[PDB]
């Protein structure tokens, strides 16, 4: 059924968190 | 979330270009799903692919600057 949206929502916040925090 | 405004418009700028690995102006199902797996997540490469394969508009296998905006604004307060 649904999973297409949380995955793109789940990538974004955890992509943002990475740019927060600054680092690779 | 529901109303749109400056802050709007410039995350999915920001979220688009973080996927545009390639940095071609488009996302790919290789380029977000690295993005994925390097996070950690779910590396379900597959299901992006066909996911991308669905809202593709040009089929190309892509994700343009519009759709990525569009499908983000879909819910989500
Ligand atoms: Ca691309
Ligand atoms: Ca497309």
């Amino acid at each position: 059924g649904t999973g297409a949206a949380l995955s793109w929502q789940a990538a974004i916040d955890a992509a943002r968190q990475a740019k927060l925090m600054g680092s690779a | 979330a529901d109303q749109l405004t400056e802050e709007q418009i410039a995350e999915f700028k920001e979220a688009f270009s973080l996927f545009d690995k390639d940095g071609d102006g488009t996302i790919t199902t290789k380029e977000l799903g690295t993005v994925m797996r390097s996070l950690g997540q779910n590396p379900t490469e597959a299901e992006l692919q066909d996911m991308i394969n669905e809202v593709d508009a040009d089929g190309n296998g892509t994700i343009d600057f519009p759709e990525f905006l569009t499908m983000m604004a879909r819910k989500m307060k």
